[PDB]
RNA sequence: AAAAUGUUCA
RNA sequence: CGCGGGGUGGAGCAGCCUGGUAGCUCGUCGGGCUCAUAACCCGAAGGUCGUCGGUUCAAAUCCGGCCCCCGCAACCA
RNA sequence: UGGGGCGGUCUCCUCCUAAAGAGUAACGGAGGAGCACGAAGGUUGGCUAAUCCUGGUCGGACAUCAGGAGGUUAGUGCAAUGGCAUAAGCCAGCUUGACUGCGAGCGUGACGGCGCGAGCAGGUGCGAAAGCAGGUCAUAGUGAUCCGGUGGUUCUGAAUGGAA
RNA sequence: GUGCCUGGCGGCCGUAGCGCGGUGGUCCCACCUGACCCCAUGCCGAACUCAGAAGUGAAACGCCGUAGCGCCGAUGGUAGUG
RNA sequence: AGCUAUUUAGGUAGCGCCUCGUGAAUUCAUCUCCGGGGGUAGAGCACUGUUUCGGCAAGGGGGUCAUCCCGACUUACCAACC
RNA sequence: UAGUCCGGAUUGGAGUCUGCAACUCGACUCCAUGAAGUCGGAAUCGCUAGUAAUCGUGGAUCAGAAUGCCACGGUGAAUAC
């Protein structure tokens, strides 16, 4: 199974972060759309959420399934988090190899002020 | 790879009115084919394995993987981790390139041909046959071999029942008895 | 047992060394480890000796 | 398909006793002149001309002759 | 003479024999031989008791033996001093608790079985009584 | 023959539920991971669970496979 | 140099 | 009770020790030499290691259980 | 030492005895250790069994191949127990933290001694980074003191300066 | 006023999991089309990955009905016991 | 009249236990309430082993043979797995 | 210079003839198939001249059926201290 294989890949990274009391920036990659939400250390309530399903982001793109789409998405998560005053956060690959679209999202967030 | 084009028009329509599928995605697709070539006697000589791998590389269009012993067997005297077989998994275009290159070129060259078996299905719509001589593939010029290179060809499809795998090959007029 | 001891001496300007063992009957070459040199405070190469 | 380990792919040509203009890709790097193909199959009708045993009466009647 | 075919360990602790039995109700045959007195039945005693009732019914019916030894009782050699190792296994007993159905029979009449178990009981060390299979 | 045996390792739980511990105090000297690390605790190489923060011991049963965890409140 | 033996009667 | 060692072609012995292969002389079978036998010469066969359980990928071999056999000890009042 | 002799044993690790904290005896019941590794260590990324059933050249109960059931009955350098898929099990890339000076605070011992250890300073390596790493899934693989040897450090050096 | 949908992240860890039957695709999801390059296979676009999106609801996933099972489980009595 | 070590086992050394001196915290003890980890007694048989019967049942032994390739039948009867 | 266009056993099919009759059990022809066998262990046998060796022909018995037997000729040695 594609799904659950990815989830047991994500557990190690997640268990370590949920025991360091760190705010986490999680990312769910899908063939058509990319998700990026910031979760508080308690684990239940999120703080900042931004994805390619939101019109305010989806409208200015061409297609919501590429690097540049996520590059704009990573930008947004750092901007929304800074109105909340969130600078230091932690990153979770969530089972995705840090290589393409997720990598594009991350560096856009790093150059947007969100230092993780 | 023109047989793949055959699939996209001829096969699919001939199948939806044969078992009455309500969807185009429910008809069987040929997933992959695995050309396994058990050498076994590679413990007798290491270049015996190299000659074996070179011939298998000719049959397919790529370098095969040197498989090893899953468990240690003393019946045939092999420790845990001894290269004893060679396999390669044709997938995609080259899989189709090979599939057609077998039914329109190779099988006609099988000495004393009388048709394959429709009982070679394991029970999941996956066909698995076995050639004795590898000589039926024009790659080997005959004057370079020295061993009777036998290899198994096992086709894995998306069919759910063995009889559905059967009629799938009937669309390609896969010779049987 | 079969594993005898060697003295990893530094290639730096000191006579400092690390002691360890080595399987003399499987390893023909000398051991090479970039260890800390507790005198000049830096990582140097420690080639083996006896 | 990582490079430098897999042999070449050229669109080779194949002939037949049927005159089959067959162009298939392979790793030969030659020109194949074949006798039998799926269009000059010795099988499709070879079955009926394979079994002809189960008769000896007419065979025997050639000796009785009457 | 019943004996465990290839047991896990060779010798065993003595232990105590307490509590009421488990196989209280008759579940296979129609008549049984429930134990009332506490004690241990050796393999030779179970074997002997079986022959006692197999002759009583001549050969017929089914005779279930619901108890098995499975407990090696060791023993030292004659005239040896104490210590220097545990004894060597001699026989196999089966700890019996009150309320344990030792045997079960079927096919023969009640008079015959009550007479058959009478012979069987005369061979066993523990005081045994006759019991029958009831519904539920 | 027999008669050979090993000297006891004095294992078990050193500090029980509700006890006030100091940072670095050993909670349980288990062998394997009979008790997993909860919060504010570290698992040593001997698999010895100690306190990474002085507080109060909190035994719990969390996890999908229902395992025992030893957490510690910041007291 | 080595080099033994040959049932009883007729 | 206790202790050491041993059992392998039909007979008497190697091989174990450091596990993956069973050798040796006689005997035996067939041919040859001789009038025939012996002797001599040539060629070949024949033993899953006492037995059972486990260990390892693998047991003649390692470990344990049992039998047969041989040797050894059975001293002090 | 269930009188002494003979046989056996003497140190260390695992289970049981051991009576649900620890500990707990006998010539009580079962087994093992006197090492191994340059990677079988560190780290990042990925993968996850055994055994059966069906089909398939040589090929058979079992070589390698594909599929299904199954579910950790597998594996973990070694005995057993505890533990492990977040895998500690399996594969590859990159390296040496198998690092120096310390170490709050506890565990365990009559003591000698032994064990765990967050964190601090230096410097290193893996990862984008969060973090991780001062040996190895843990528990055996080991012997005090004296005496003497080799290397380093001017600390000392019996008149002073050296040297032993 | 809200309700039914769906994806993600957790809480709680089988009254929550299997099995059987049905069912959903405008969205979301999955499969999927393609791959010169980023990247990958100890062989292979299977996976990983990127570029895209015709087609589909088969598989997978989710939701509902069903107790054939797993599971949860009194009262009382019994065992044990200070 | 215990532990640990001992050419040590009827000796000795440290600790435990006694006594005297001195200083200190409701410090210590019994009980009720509360928070705990256990895994023994008992019980159970999913697990590691062991056991009986019944059902299904490969496989199996011996027979009758076609006394050839094939295979069948029968059975005084043994039997895993679920 | 090879299991070779060597070698021909064997086997399947198809026929001819003799003879009441060819299955047990004939000879021969045709096609196909095409093994063992590469100079032979210990040991043993024949021969001195037109002999050895090698090639082919005929006869008796006989319906048919010999690579045996009896008989003939072609080619034709070496060696005997």
């Amino acid at each position: 199974d594609k799904k659950s294989a990815r989830i047991r890949r994500a557990t190690r990274a997640r268990r370590k972060l949920q025991e360091l009391g760190a705010t986490r920036l999680v990312v769910h990659r899908t063939p058509r759309h990319i998700y990026a939400q910031v979760i508080a250390p308690n684990g239940s309530e999120v703080l900042v959420a931004a994805s390619t399903v939101e019109k305010a982001i989806a409208e200015q793109l061409k297609y919501t399934g590429n690097k540049d789409a996520a590059a704009a998405v990573g930008k947004a998560v750092a901007e929304r988090a800074l109105e909340k005053g969130i600078k230091d956060v932690s990153f979770d690959r969530s089972g995705f190899q840090y290589h393409g679209r997720v990598q594009a999202l991350a560096d856009a967030a790093r150059e947007a002020g969100l230092q993780f | 790879a023109k047989l793949h084009d055959y699939y996209k028009d001829e096969v699919v329509k001939k199948l939806m009115t044969e078992f009455n599928y309500n969807s185009v995605m429910q008809v069987p697709r040929v997933e992959k084919i695995t050309l396994n070539m058990g050498v076994g006697e590679a413990i007798a000589d290491k270049k015996l394995l190299d000659n074996a791998a070179a011939d298998l590389a000719a049959i397919s269009g790529q370098k095969p993987l040197i498989t090893k012993a899953r468990k240690s067997v003393a019946g045939f005297k092999i420790r845990q981790g001894y290269p004893i077989g060679c396999k390669v998994t044709l997938r995609g275009e080259r899989m189709w390139e090979f599939f057609e290159r077998l039914i329109t070129i190779a099988v006609p060259r099988i000495r004393d041909f009388r048709g394959l078996s429709a009982k070679s299905f394991d029970g999941r719509g996956n066909y698995s046959m076995g050639v004795r001589e590898q000589i039926i593939f024009p790659e080997i010029d005959y004057d370079k071999v020295d061993r009777v290179r036998g290899l198994d060809i096992t086709i894995t499809t998306t069919a759910k029942s063995d009889e559905e795998g059967r009629a799938l090959l009937a669309a390609f007029d896969f010779p049987f008895r | 047992g079969i594993r005898e001891k060697i003295k990893l001496v530094s290639s730096a300007g000191t006579g400092h060394f690390y002691t360890t063992t080595k399987n003399k009957r499987t390893k023909p070459e000398k051991l090479e480890l970039k260890k800390f040199d507790p005198v000049v405070r830096q990582h140097v190469i420690y080639k083996e000796a006896k | 398909m990582k490079k430098d380990i897999h042999p070449k792919y050229e669109e080779i040509t194949a002939s037949c006793s049927c005159g089959n203009v067959m162009k298939i890709r392979s790793t030969v790097g030659h020109d194949l002149n074949l006798d039998v193909c799926s269009k000059c199959h010795p099988f499709f009708t070879g079955k009926q001309r394979d079994v002809a045993t189960g008769g000896r009466v007419d065979r025997f009647n050639k000796r009785f002759n009457i | 003479m019943l004996q465990p075919k290839r047991t896990k360990f060779r010798k065993m602790h003595k232990g105590r024999n307490r509590g009421l039995a488990q196989g209280t109700d008759v579940s296979f045959g129609s008549f049984g031989l429930k134990a009332v007195g506490r004690g241990r039945l050796t393999a030779r005693q179970i074997e002997a008791a079986r022959r006692a009732m197999t002759r009583a019914v001549k050969r017929q019916g089914k005779i279930w033996i619901r108890v098995f030894p499975d407990k090696p009782i060791t023993e030292k050699p004659l005239a040896v001093r104490m210590g220097k190792g545990k004894g060597n296994v001699e026989y196999w007993v089966a700890l019996i608790q009150p309320g344990k159905v030792l045997y079960e029979m079927d096919g023969v009449p009640e008079e015959l079985a009550r007479e058959a178990f009478k012979l069987a009981a005369a061979k066993l060390p523990i005081k045994t009584t006759f019991v029958t299979k009831t519904v539920m | 023959r027999n008669g050979r045996d090993s000297e006891a390792k004095r294992l078990g739980v050193k500090r029980f539920g509700g006890e006030s511990v100091l940072a670095g105090s050993i909670i349980v000297r288990q062998r394997g991971t009979k008790f997993h690390a909860g919060a504010n605790v570290g698992c040593g190489r001997d698999h010895t669970l100690f306190a990474k923060a002085d507080g109060k011991v909190k035994f719990e049963v969390k996890g999908p496979k229902n395992r025992k965890f030893i957490s510690i409140e910041a007291e």
